[PDB]
C-alpha cells in the first residue's frame, strides 16, 4: 500500500469553501407583453427591472 | 390618440409596387409597437405585425410572405406597409394599431392598396342636373358625374363640397375596367344651381383634373 493522495468523500465544509458570492440578476424577456400589439406589459411577481 | 391614417389608393402595375404610408397621430415613444393589418376581402383581420410610432418599423405579418414588409417614418410617428412585386391579388386595405387603450387600440381604418391591369385614363367629370326647366325647390338636384377613371384613382365630388351637404352619390360601377361615379349635390334654390353649383374631379393617372358644373339642366 503505497502511500499517495485521495479525493475522500466526507463532505465537511471544513477547510474547503465556495465563493459564494450574490446571484446575479436573471434576464427576463419573458414579463412584459404586447397587448394586442402595443404596450399592456406585466410583472408576474418578481424584482423585474 | 392612437390612430393611424392610412394613406388613399396605392395604384400598382402587375409585379408593380405598393406603398400605404399611414400617418400615425399617437406615435409614443415608451413600452409598445402598432400592430400592423392587412385586409383581404372578406377575411376582416389579418394583422400584419407590431411596430410602433416612435418604434419606427414594423414586426411583419407571418403568413404574409411574398410582397408584404412593413415600414415607417419613426420619427414622425407614422407607419406604413410597403408591398412591391403586386400580384392579382394585391388590392385591400390596410391598418395600424396604436396600443393605447392598451390593446392594439388605434385601430386603422383601411388604406385602399389597388395593383391591377386596366384602362388608362384620368377621371372625367360633368354636371348633372335637375328636371330640364327649373328642377329647384328647397333643394335644387345640381351635381358632379365622374366616370372613366383607370388607374386608381378618379376622385368626384357633386358641388365640390360647398353645394355639397345634402347630396346622394352613386357608388362607383365597373365598365370593362372602367370606374364610374356621380354625386348629386343638393344646393338651395340659392344654393344651386341657381346659385353656384359645380362638381370636380381628378385623375393624376393622367396628370390632370377636370370639373363640371352643377346648373340646373336649362
Amino acid at each position: 500500500e503505497l502511500p499517495c493522495s485521495t479525493y475522500a468523500q466526507s463532505t465537511a465544509a471544513t477547510a474547503e469553501e465556495i465563493e459564494v458570492h450574490m446571484p446575479p440578476d436573471t434576464p427576463d424577456r419573458t414579463l412584459m407583453s404586447q397587448q394586442s400589439g402595443n404596450v399592456k406589459i406585466t410583472v408576474n411577481s418578481q424584482t423585474v427591472r | 390618440q392612437i390612430q393611424l391614417v392610412q394613406s388613399g389608393r396605392e395604384v400598382k402595375n402587375p409585379g408593380e409596387t405598393v406603398k400605404i404610408s399611414c400617418k400615425a397621430s399617437g406615435y409614443t415613444f415608451t413600452e409598445y409597437p402598432m400592430l400592423w393589418v392587412k385586409q383581404a376581402p372578406g377575411k376582416g383581420f389579418r394583422w400584419m405585425g407590431l411596430i410602433y410610432t416612435n418604434t419606427g418599423e414594423p414586426t411583419y405579418a407571418e403568413e404574409f410572405k411574398g410582397r408584404f414588409v412593413f415600414s415607417l417614418e419613426i420619427s414622425a410617428s407614422t407607419a406604413y406597409l410597403q408591398i412591391n412585386n403586386l400580384t392579382n391579388e394585391d388590392t385591400a386595405t390596410y391598418f395600424c394599431v396604436r396600443d393605447y387603450f392598451i390593446s392594439l387600440d388605434y385601430w386603422g381604418q383601411g388604406t385602399t392598396l389597388t395593383v391591377s391591369s386596366a384602362k388608362t385614363t384620368a377621371p372625367s367629370v360633368y354636371p348633372l342636373a335637375p328636371v330640364c326647366g327649373g328642377t329647384t325647390g328647397s333643394s335644387v338636384t345640381l351635381g358632379c358625374l365622374v366616370k372613366g377613371y383607370f388607374p386608381e384613382p378618379v376622385t368626384l365630388t357633386w358641388n365640390s363640397g360647398s353645394l355639397s351637404s345634402g347630396v346622394h352619390t352613386f357608388p362607383a360601377l365597373l365598365q370593362s375596367g372602367l370606374y364610374t361615379l356621380s354625386s348629386s349635390v343638393t344646393v338651395t334654390s340659392n344654393t344651386w344651381p341657381s346659385q353656384t353649383i359645380t362638381c370636380n374631379v381628378a385623375h393624376p393617372a393622367s396628370s390632370t383634373k377636370v370639373d363640371k358644373k352643377i346648373e340646373s339642366r336649362r
